[PDB]
């Protein structure tokens, strides 16, 4: 029986926060039935999308210590690959929708803006299948193959398909940003000219919903593109513990900080 | 029953000055914000100045903005308003108006024909 | 029971269903179309720009609906109703914009400011914290004459004209006299000084100098109303 | 100024009309209202807590 | 001069009214009812939830077999709901998409509805072709209609924005009388348990109760401070509570001809939209404007319980004909029942 040892055991309590964080953010979109905008939606996708990232990682953790099965394994490793991909994909939906909501302002509140939601989420969540399912299929690195990855199993010739995804998603983020930031910066300009005196907290939150993901995922690819079969451990945890806190930093973003979702959790938390 | 009665116009040579008195009965004064609205001879009613609860803001038309002066007490239920430097463009019917709700910035239809809550107001004629 | 009950249940599930069927295509037509009051004095010019409108495309309130580059757009124009507001106001505090429409050349005794607590009344009205208005500053042209003629003084109804300068983000028309482009700006700061007092970043206010003869009408409200909406997404997104 | 004088002497008769109503006291009127409410305290479903086989909506 | 002598004559005539009031009050109703018991702590809790309103509810105005209701919203729509099942029973249309106010007739025929448009539109709801069809229109006032009550199935009362109030005739289609008098727009009117006397209340901080056959005012009550916005009788119809803006609810006593007393708390500066009794009136259930309800003893003057499940100002509240449960709907687009 494998001896589970320091790092391991903090990842969950990490992963448990999540277990909760994301959770009631999964719930008072499901619970209260005023919140079924399109963008809500989009946030509902990333929200479960981190849930099922975090209850991925405990279940893990309690295969590969409780059980030590290797097909639990590696399904749920599977499970963790295809949840990180929903959630940069609902990451990219979210940004596209807003860029598109800006853009598109007096036509957004129609119907080809429902129509339009259901693609992007069907695409997200069809390329969180297969990519998640990739490895398990056919491409495996329990066989002999070829060089493995830096995270057993998961078969670096996937990882390079992620990493470069990721980097694609990447700058289609930063180019949406931007137009979204041009926006921004008219409307800034303009509510400056009103008044007679002549922006930080549109930065600012810019800052933040970029910075975080950078800093947070951008190690895990740079080590998957970079790292060897032969790596050290310590390398794929700390590579891998931002990954979870992207968890915790998604949902504060988005959901708690939403004014309607903070008077629901006033209600909520107080038991009113 | 809320009563606003008016006291203090008159007939003023051009310069003077007068001191018209708005006493109000019914409700709470230190709760609403007050207005003087004056009706000219044959023309409309265009509002003068505005009061409000704690007497912080204090708002002036064009027409008398530094020549009028509005005050008011909360002891006695008073409402003051010291016109200085009269003329004749001044000779109108001048009435004392309260807001229809307390405890609210706004202030509509204190200018309106039909206002209820308004007293019958008092003459101020400005002649040689 | 099951004799009766059940069937009348069935029937009632269905008639339900019908009627969340035809709502579903009731509020797509609703929200893809735009609700706009207008709203100004006897003699603010707003008959004008509604028949101006209704060329290109008692009863109490008049709906004109017209499209500018296939969005929808309905105008309410308000008649027939006493000049005690404080009532009715309360009904559009879900329109996307309030087209404020004032007589400039019109400054009873002062239209000018009589409609200055028009505008500054429904800006801190409780109930319309959240609506914009657009301020449009009808009659440019009998404005620039008057002043040219010198008859009028703004001064005599504004006591703070004379210490007022001309903005350095100003862009007169070419041609304008120096003295109408100063005046015409003065109006703008008087509901502008309003505009920005209180609200806290909920609802802003959009002026813009019209002719009663200008064609470009629909384009302002266009670009209007695509910020209107614009920036109240962008105080979701705590963008600003 | 000849409309508000009529509007004055409808007014004065209004008033005129109101003044000569009988006014029972108002502890036989308090008296009334309590006797009501009393009477009917057992017939009121806000006031006494109904049982869940009365309330429909449960 | 003449003017001044008709000013003077209905002063001291109100100085006699004063004086004759003042010689009546012998005892607050307090000190009367200090001597029975407190009603204790009243729950009201959330049983049904509608949905399917897209802008702002106005008005509600439950049936006579306090099963359905009707509920008016800007989207143009009048949804008559079922509230025993949750389920919508009819969804009509509007020419005008302003609706102010609405009404339920006492025989489930009809329904009325009117607004900005100064047109007042009774549907029929037992068409022979089954279709709900705008079956008559009254276009006589000069001011938005702010309520509407119906009589019976021949007559109706409307309140407008004209300053004055009018019994119209369905089938012949003019008024059949005025009712003049108000200086303000008649917010509200209430009719009483045996449709003979109705009181309106104005902004004129006033009401006024009127006689349907004789068409004049009857008695005028003051003692108000702001805008009269709601107004309901007693269940036995010799009292009548009066909800303002200045965040004050009084209860008149018809009979006594002035207040009885005032409820209020130091904790409420927000006006009151909409009031109404119990069936048996000790209770006073009243909409305000701080997206809250309080229930008040009617006899006690004491805050019995609070009703918090709306998120935007609580626009009507109605409290059905059998006092089963009680119905609130807000700008939020929902109608909520509590019991």
């Amino acid at each position: 029986l494998p001896s589970p040892k320091a790092w391991d055991v903090v990842l969950c309590i990490s992963g448990t926060l999540v277990s909760c964080e994301n959770a009631l953010v999964v719930a008072i979109i499901v619970g209260t039935p005023a919140f079924r905008a399109p963008m809500f939606l989009l946030v509902g996708s990333l929200a479960v999308a981190d849930l099922l990232a975090g209850l991925g990682l405990v279940l893990h953790f309690a295969a590969v210590f409780c059980i030590g099965s290797a097909e639990m394994s590696l399904v749920l490793v599977g499970v963790l690959a295809m949840a990180f991909t929903a959630s940069i994909g609902s990451l990219l939906a979210i940004t596209v929708d807003r860029y598109l909501s800006l853009y598109n302002a007096l036509t957004y509140y129609s119907e080809t803006t429902v129509t339009r939601t259901y693609v992007m989420l069907a695409l997200v969540w069809g390329g969180a299948l297969g990519l998640g399912l990739l490895p398990v299929l056919a491409w495996n690195c329990l066989d002999g193959l070829t060089t493995c990855g830096v995270v057993y199993p998961l078969s670096k010739n996937h990882l390079v398909v992620l990493a470069i995804a990721f980097f694609m998603v990447f700058g289609i983020m930063l180019q949406l940003y931007a137009q979204i930031c041009r926006i921004v910066c008219r409307h800034a300009q303009q509510i400056a000219l009103q008044r007679h005196l002549l922006t930080r907290k549109g930065i600012a939150t810019l800052a933040v919903v970029l910075g975080a993901f950078a800093a947070c995922w951008l190690p895990f690819t740079v080590y998957c593109l970079l790292g060897d079969a032969h790596s050290p451990p310590l390398y794929t945890y700390l590579t891998l513990l931002p990954a979870t806190y992207n968890s915790m930093i998604n949902p504060i973003i988005y959901a708690f900080r939403n004014q309607d979702v903070q008077k629901v959790l006033w209600a909520v938390c107080c038991c009113c | 029953q809320v009563q606003l009665q008016e006291s203090g116009g008159g007939l003023v040579q051009p310069g003077g000055s007068l001191r018209l008195s708005c006493a109000a009965s019914g409700f709470t004064f230190s709760n609403y914000k007050m207005n003087w609205v004056r009706q000219a001879p044959g023309k409309g009613l265009e509002w003068v100045s505005d009061i409000s609860q704690s007497g912080a803001s204090i708002s002036y038309t064009g027409s008398v903005k530094g020549r009028f002066t509005i005050s008011r007490d909360n002891a006695k239920n008073t409402l003051y308003l010291q016109m200085n430097s009269l003329k004749p463009e001044d000779t109108a019917v001048y009435y004392c108006a309260r807001c229809p709700a307390p405890f609210t910035r706004d202030c509509f239809d204190v200018t309106s024909t039909t206002y209820a809550y308004r007293g019958q107001g008092t003459q101020v004629t400005v002649s040689s | 029971k099951t004799e009766d009950q059940r069937n009348e249940e069935k029937a009632q599930r269905e008639a339900n269903k019908k009627i969340e069927k035809q709502l579903q295509k009731d509020k797509q037509v609703y929200r893809a179309t735009h609700r706009l009051l207008l709203l100004g004095a006897g003699e603010s010019g707003k008959n004008t720009i509604v028949k101006q409108m209704r060329i290109l495309h008692t009863s109490g309130i008049f709906e004109t609906k017209f499209q500018v580059d296939k969005v929808n757009f309905h105008m309410f124009d308000v008649g027939a109703q006493r000049d005690e507001r404080r009532k009715w106001i309360q009904c559009f505090n879900d329109v996307t914009a309030i087209i404020f429409v004032v007589a400039s050349s019109s400054y009873q005794t002062n239209r000018l400011q009589a409609a200055l607590k028009l505008f500054d009344s429904i800006w801190n009205n409780k109930w319309l914290r959240d609506t914009s208005v657009i301020l449009f500053l009808n009659k440019q042209d009998l404005l620039a004459e008057k002043v040219l003629a010198g008859k009028s003084k703004i001064e005599d109804y504004f006591p703070e004209f004379a210490r007022y300068t001309t903005p350095e983000d100003a862009t007169p028309e070419p041609g304008e006299d120096p003295r109408v482009t100063r005046a015409k700006y003065f109006i703008r700061d008087e509901f502008l000084r309003i505009s920005t007092a209180s609200g806290d970043g909920r609802h802003y206010c959009y002026p813009h100098f019209t002719c009663a003869v200008d064609t470009e009408n629909i384009r302002r409200v266009f670009n209007d109303c695509r910020d209107i909406i614009q920036r109240m997404h962008l105080r979701q997104y705590e963008l600003l | 100024n000849t409309a508000s004088i009529a509007q004055a002497r409808k007014l004065v008769e209004q008033l005129k009309m109101e003044a000569n109503i009988d006014r029972i006291k108002v502890s036989k009127a308090a008296a009334d209202l309590m006797a009501y409410c009393e009477a009917h305290a057992k017939e009121d479903p806000l006031l006494t807590p109904v049982p869940a086989s009365e309330n429909p909506f449960r | 001069s003449e003017l001044d002598q008709l000013r003077q004559e209905a002063e001291q005539l109100k100085n006699q009214i004063r004086d004759a009031r003042k010689a009546c009050a012998d005892a607050t109703l307090s000190q009367i009812t200090n001597n029975i018991d407190p009603v204790g702590r009243i729950q009201m809790r959330t049983r049904r939830t509608l949905r399917g309103h897209l802008a702002k509810i106005y008005a509600m105005h439950w049936g006579t077999d306090s099963r359905l209701l009707v509920s008016a919203s800007q989207d143009g729509k009048l949804i008559i709901w079922d509230s025993y099942t949750t389920n919508k029973v009819h969804a009509i249309p509007l020419r005008s998409s302003w609706v102010m106010t609405c009404a339920y007739a006492p025989s489930g025929n009809y329904v009325a509805c009117g607004g900005l448009d100064n047109i007042c539109s009774i549907y029929n709801l037992k068409t022979r072709e089954g279709n709900v069809r705008v079956s008559r229109e009254l276009a006589g006032h000069t001011g938005y209609l702010s309520c509407c009550r119906f009589l019976d199935d021949n007559q109706i009362v409307t309140s407008s924005g004209d300053t004055t109030c009018a019994l119209w005739d369905i089938e012949t289609g003019q008024q059949t009388t005025t009712f003049t008098g108000h200086t303000g727009d008649v917010m509200s009117l209430s009719l009483a348990p045996d449709t003979r006397l109705f009181v309106s209340g104005a902004c004129d901080a006033s009401a006024k109760l009127w006689d349907v056959r004789e068409g004049m005012c009857r008695q005028t009550f003051t003692g108000h401070e702001s805008d009269i916005n709601a107004i309901c009788f007693f269940p036995n119809g010799n009292a009548f509570a009066t909800g303002s803006d200045d965040a004050t609810c009084r209860l008149f006593d018809l009979r006594a001809d002035q207040e009885l007393m005032t409820y209020s708390h130091d904790n409420i500066i927000c006006g009151i939209t909409s009031v109404s009794f119990s069936k048996s009136g000790r209770l006073l259930l009243a909409g305000y404007d701080d997206f809250n309800c309080n229930v008040w003893d009617a006899l006690k003057a004491d805050r019995a319980g609070v009703l918090a499940g709306h998120d935007n100002r609580v626009s009507c509240l109605g409290v059905t004909d059998d006092g089963m449960a009680v119905a609130t709907g807000s700008w939020d687009s929902f109608l909520k029942i509590w019991n």
